[PDB]
């Protein structure tokens, strides 16, 4: 007679005690779209708390102004197609972190949860990122 | 007429002193070879190598024993065709991040310790009238049940799901998830709420992420994710 | 039942809505209300998100503790930064608009 | 040498097997307050009933009125009077019972309009003993029906604190003087051997298809349990009756479930005959397991062959409802395609008679107590119980009818912990084992896993199976078994040039498959002896020189005007097998069926007949 709870602790002082080794996983595992774009709503996440943080720690940490730090950009060669490029690549994460996010809510629902209903739904994503990406570092 | 096919194999001998995890190459003529890839780890296990070790019994997908990564995809061997193309060599792993036991058998026991946590038996407030009459449950009530039941323990969910990569001792997993809701929609279980308020941590429900390699992974094409967003709607708006 | 964990999740999903809500409605409505629901929203549910980013991968009490602590400090350092901009400067509806013309 | 450390254990019971037999007696006996063991070689749910899929018998009338007595006349019909009457009564009275019990436990089965337990037709059952139809009372959850008992099962049993050895190999029983001590297993996880001793021990190890080429059965129906006892020098019982499942896919022989032909399914020849019509006027398909598969096999010496060799028959399927396919059957409908490519709409599965289920294990009473024949009679053996497929309290006889086995599994496995409580009390002295106790299993095993000869596990074991699969068949003449007999005897020599290859403690899959040999060798010898020395055609044991039933009458015109045969000049006996270890000699004797009930009153001796479908 034994517990769940004491079955499990015996399984780890057996394992740790051990010289077993352990499968490979994702060196392994052979990927697929939504399982990327698992990790890359992860990515562009951190990244854009990043962005978010690093924003608000400046505005506290540096002194000048915003006005004077644009200024200060301005101040600098700026081709139309460098300073478009620069700013895409501020947008792309921000869009699909967005869309997929949109994504994740419609999961909470739990609507759209089978397989054929995931490879549409992240190509959607996927193609609106670009759309919007693009349409946004032309405005 | 030959016809012959490569198997890339991992190996690990826990007797043969400071010996480390390798693959190992074996070649099978396909026309002495039934369909699947259990078909041919029998037959280098009978004819070629008796080293090998690997757990199987039904050889029909319904025991859930092979559960093995074959090619990069967590299945049965007794389910999964061979890849008639002799181009490609066949990759056989164990189940990943598992500690092997040895070869191709990973230590399943925190997997069954944490399905007997769930309690996965049905209950009653009042069991003083039990073992008399057949209870009643609709065909409607039943339905809810379907592609929950057929569960096979197999473990190729679980342990294709990330989250239980780094989360395995105190995340539940997909497979163990999809099972308590199971006896959640049980129409003739009463516990329904106390089973919920067991999943009231960060770790045993909420280290899934929505990644959805368990439901891609299946081999009886069931789908355990969608069961998991089930629960966590349960959580949110039970009552108490 | 201390439902922590479940209002914890919903309470999450709240806020998601929200940030997503305050996008269209700063562009649409620049105003200075907006510019701080907008640094509200996008700090709390960064901090939520990077916080299930923390629990996932930092094992034990020594680090899992520190980590949450360290985010939190992380957390409050952005929202007054982003407050203290809302206030004795342009406002994160403006600095956008001023940035973009550009 | 003494290399192997022994680790010995108490407890007051140990069960053998986690099948449903196994685990239904293993929380059977936790629940009467027994300090219980469960021994199992593989995780419980890996165990074969879980392969189980058209239902289980119970007289609980949901689709029309029944009563468990013409179930009980059903069985003893189909068991062609080898059938146990008192073992038949016990069981199909405690059917209802049974299944209820499960449904509450939490089994998940299909449901009819009022909400109850869904029943469905099944071969060989009758309303009103015999004469009022058809009867619907297999019960089933849908088409996994052995998953799920399994499960339930298993899931019912983490309620209690037995102690569970799994992935422990079973070596031999304990014995000391007549009686059962224990056992002795080895530890797969790490090669260390285990001396379980307790006041009482039941085996529950299910069957021993695998001593064929080609059978139903999982990789781990090895007679594990039947040569334990093999070895203790006790009888088996009713070994040469092997039961042929009709329908099986034509390649990995994995099962179709007779459930198909009791939703409505058609058996057809080459030529679109539904032969079955013909075979067996009344029934039709849904005859018995002995019929159908007799005809089918017949059709293919007829010529009327199917496929590419001609050597299959076809089962439709295609002309019922999609949404009753569905429903009804779905786990069939996947495993055609996957094993077939069968489109279960729109074409019929190629399928063929294989080994399916053994009648025949050790003897039992009607409590699960294993017997010994002791001076022509009976003889209860001290600490030592039975249930399952592995048990022979011959409930099923000579055909073992449709749905009977998982009745079987819960009945005495339940039989047997209540024959424990009901006879002593936990806690009570566990009998002492000697200090040498199990040396020869531990001698057996080094021997095995260091084994040099010229022939390899798997090639002998092949040997073995094409043996018994050529000479053994659906149909048997004293020549070819004699053939056979002797064929086996030699490769039972073999067994001193068994080449083992892995030489380690941890998951040795290469010296239990070789344990597994030994024990498959033993199970085969008896059942080819034993099925030369049947001179007659009962049941599923068909001879082609002796096609007559031979009883203690002619039950073909009314007795008295008749002489009653002697007891070893009729047929109608239990073969009780044994072997000499070292020799492989079998030796067989007889001890009488039972015909007496439980209570002449309640339930009505069935005396033997003319058995047609
Ligand atoms: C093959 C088959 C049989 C079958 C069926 C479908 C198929 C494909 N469908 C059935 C059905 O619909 N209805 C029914 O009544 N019967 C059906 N059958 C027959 C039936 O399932 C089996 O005869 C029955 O399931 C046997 O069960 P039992 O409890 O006797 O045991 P098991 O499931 O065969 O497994 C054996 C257990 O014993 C343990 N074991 C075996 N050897 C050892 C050793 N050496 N040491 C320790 N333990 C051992 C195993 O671990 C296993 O748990
Ligand atoms: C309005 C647009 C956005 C929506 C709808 C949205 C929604 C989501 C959702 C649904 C998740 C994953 C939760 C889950 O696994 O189910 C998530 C992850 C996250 N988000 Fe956002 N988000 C948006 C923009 C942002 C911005 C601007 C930031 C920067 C502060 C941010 C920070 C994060 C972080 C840190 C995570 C954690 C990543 C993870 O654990 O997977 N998000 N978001
Ligand atoms: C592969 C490996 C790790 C992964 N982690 C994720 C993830 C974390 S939060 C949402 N998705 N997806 C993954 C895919
Ligand atoms: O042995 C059995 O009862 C049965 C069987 O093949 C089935 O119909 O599933
Ligand atoms: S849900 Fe599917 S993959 Fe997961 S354990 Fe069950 S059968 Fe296996
Ligand atoms: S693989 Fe994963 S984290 Fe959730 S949706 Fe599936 S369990
Ligand atoms: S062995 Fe039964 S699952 Fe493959």
């Amino acid at each position: 007679g034994t517990t769940a709870k004491e079955e499990m602790e015996r399984f780890w002082n057996k394992n740790l005690g051990s010289n077993r080794p352990l499968s490979p996983h994702i060196t392994i595992y052979r990927w697929s779209l939504p399982m990327a774009m698992s990790i890359c709503h992860r990515g562009t996440g951190i990244a854009l708390s990043a962005g978010v943080s690093l924003f608000g720690l400046s505005a506290l940490l540096l002194p000048g102004n915003f006005e004077s730090h644009l200024e200060l950009v301005k101040s600098l060669c700026l081709g139309p197609t460098l300073i478009y490029t620069a700013k895409f690549g501020i947008v792309f994460p921000l869009m699909y972190h967005t869309w997929n996010g949109i994504r994740h809510l419609i999961w909470d629902l739990g609507k759209g949860l089978t397989i054929p209903q995931l490879t549409q739904s992240g190509v959607v994503v996927l193609i609106l990122t670009v759309l919007s990406s693009v349409g946004l570092a032309a405005m | 007429a030959p016809r012959i096919k490569k198997f890339a194999i991992y190996r690990w001998d826990p007797d043969k002193t400071g010996d480390k995890p390798h693959m190992q190459t074996y070649e099978i003529d396909l026309n002495n070879c039934g369909p699947m890839v259990l078909d041919a780890l029998i037959k280098i296990k009978n004819e070629i190598d008796s080293t090998l070790t690997f757990r199987r019994s039904c050889r029909e997908g319904i025991c859930g024993s092979c559960a093995m990564n074959i090619n990069g995809g967590n299945t049965l061997a007794c389910t999964r065709r061979i890849d008639t193309n002799l181009d490609k060599v066949s990759k056989i792993y164990p189940l990943p991040h598992m500690y092997v036991i040895k070869d191709l058998v990973p230590d399943l026991s925190n997997f069954y310790a944490q399905y007997k946590s769930i309690e996965p038996y049905l209950k009653k407030k009042d069991e003083s009238q039990e073992g008399k009459q057949q209870y009643l449950q609709s065909i409607e009530e039943r339905e809810k049940l379907d592609g929950l039941y057929e569960c096979i323990l197999c473990a190729c969910c679980s342990t294709s799901c990330p989250s239980y990569w780094w989360n395995g001792d105190k995340y539940l997993g997909p497979a163990v998830l999809m099972q308590a809701y199971r006896w959640m929609i049980d129409s003739r279980d009463d516990f329904t709420e106390e089973r919920l308020a067991k999943l009231q941590d960060p770790f045993s429900l909420y280290r899934c992420h929505t990644i959805m390699n368990c439901t891609g992974t299946c081999p009886k094409g069931l789908n355990p994710g969608k069961a998991i967003a089930e629960i966590k709607k349960m959580m949110a708006t039970y009552k108490e | 039942s201390s439902k922590a964990a479940s209002l914890h999740w919903t309470g999450e999903r709240v806020v998601s809505v929200l940030l997503l809500g305050l996008l269209p409605a700063a562009y649409l409505n620049p105003c200075s209300a907006m510019d701080y629901s907008l640094a509200a929203a996008l700090t709390l549910h960064g901090h939520w998100g990077i916080g299930q980013v923390v629990t996932d991968y930092v094992r034990g009490d020594a680090l899992q503790k520190a980590a949450k602590a360290g985010l939190l400090a992380l957390s409050a350092f952005t929202f007054a930064g982003l407050c203290y901009f809302n206030y004795h400067d342009v406002g994160i509806c403006k600095a956008v608009a001023m940035l973009w013309k550009l | 040498s003494t290399q192997y450390p022994v680790v010995d254990h108490e407890f007051d019971a140990v069960v053998v097997g986690a099948g449903g037999a196994g685990l239904r007696a293993a929380f059977g006996l936790s629940e009467a307050g027994f300090n219980t063991a469960c021994v199992t070689k593989l995780f419980p749910t890996r165990s074969h009933t879980v392969a189980a899929q058209g239902g289980i018998n119970a007289a609980l009338g949901n689709m029309e009125e029944d009563n468990w007595r013409w179930h009980f006349y059903d069985t003893v019909k189909g068991s062609d009077w080898l059938g146990d009457q008192d073992a038949i009564h016990y069981m199909t009275e405690q059917a209802p019972a049974s299944v209820v019990e499960l449904e509450n436990y939490g089994m998940p089965f299909s449901r009819t309009e009022d909400g109850k337990i869904y029943q469905r037709a099944f071969g060989g059952q009758s309303l009103k003993f015999g004469k009022g139809g058809q009867a619907h009372r297999c019960c089933c959850v849908a088409d996994r029906t052995g998953h799920s008992l399994l499960h339930t099962l298993y899931g019912r049993s983490l309620r209690y604190d037995t102690s569970y050895f799994v992935e422990y190999f079973a070596l031999d029983l304990l014995m000391e003087n007549g009686e059962c001590r224990g056992v002795i297993a080895l530890c797969i996880e790490d090669g260390s051997i285990h001396r379980i001793r307790a006041r009482n021990t039941v085996v529950a190890t299910g069957g021993y298809g695998r001593t064929y080429f080609s059978c139903t059965s999982a990789h781990t129906s090895t007679g594990d349990g039947t040569a334990m006892v093999t070895r203790a020098g006790l009888p088996c019982q009713d070994l040469e009756f092997v039961q042929f499942h009709p329908t099986g896919i034509y390649g990995a022989g994995c099962l179709i479930t007779e459930g198909c032909r009791g939703e409505g399914g058609i058996l057809i020849n080459s030529q679109g005959e539904r032969f079955m019509e013909r075979y067996a006027p009344v029934a039709k398909d849904l005859a018995s397991r002995d019929v159908v598969s007799r005809s089918m096999t017949l059709e293919i010496r007829e010529g009327r062959g199917c496929g590419p060799e001609k050597d299959h028959v076809y089962l439709q399927l295609h002309h019922l409802p999609p949404e009753q396919l569905a429903v009804r059957l779905p786990g069939i409908s996947e495993t055609a395609m996957i094993f077939a490519g069968v489109d279960v709409t729109k074409e019929p599965i190629p399928v063929l008679p294989t080994v399916h289920y053994n009648m025949g294990g050790i003897p039992t009473n009607y409590k699960g107590q294993v017997l010994r024949h002791v001076n022509g009679q009976d003889q209860v053996v001290p600490g030592l119980y039975a249930c399952g497929e592995a048990a022979c309290a011959s409930v099923h006889g000579a055909n073992r009818l449709g749905a009977n086995s998982l009745l079987d599994l819960v009945v005495f496995g339940r039989a047997c912990a209540l024959s424990i409580a009901e006879s002593c009390r936990p806690g009570d002295k566990v009998p002492s084992i000697k200090p040498n106790a199990g040396e020869e299993s531990v001698m057996n095993l080094d021997k095995l896993r260091f084994a040099n000869g010229t022939i390899r596990t798997s090639e002998l074991r092949l040997s073995m199976q094409k043996s018994m699969q050529s000479h053994a068949a659906v149909f048997r003449v004293g020549s070819v078994l004699q053939e056979g007999c002797e064929k086996i005897l030699r490769l039972y020599g073999d067994l001193q040039h068994l080449k083992t290859f892995d030489r380690g403690m941890v998951w040795n899959t290469d010296l239990v498959e070789t344990l597994e040999l030994q024990n498959l060798m033993l199970c085969a010898l008896q059942t080819i002896y034993g099925a030369e020395a049947r001179k007659e055609s009962r049941g599923a044991h068909a001879r082609e020189d002796f096609k007559e039933r031979v009883d203690e009458y002619d039950y073909s015109k009314p007795i008295q005007g008749q002489q009653k045969k002697p007891f070893q000049e009729h047929w109608r006996k239990h073969t009780l097998s044994y072997v000499d270890v070292k020799t492989g000699k079998v030796s067989l004797e007889y001890r009488p069926v039972i015909d007496k009930t439980l209570n002449e009153a309640d339930c009505a001796t069935v005396p033997p007949a003319i058995r047609s479908y």
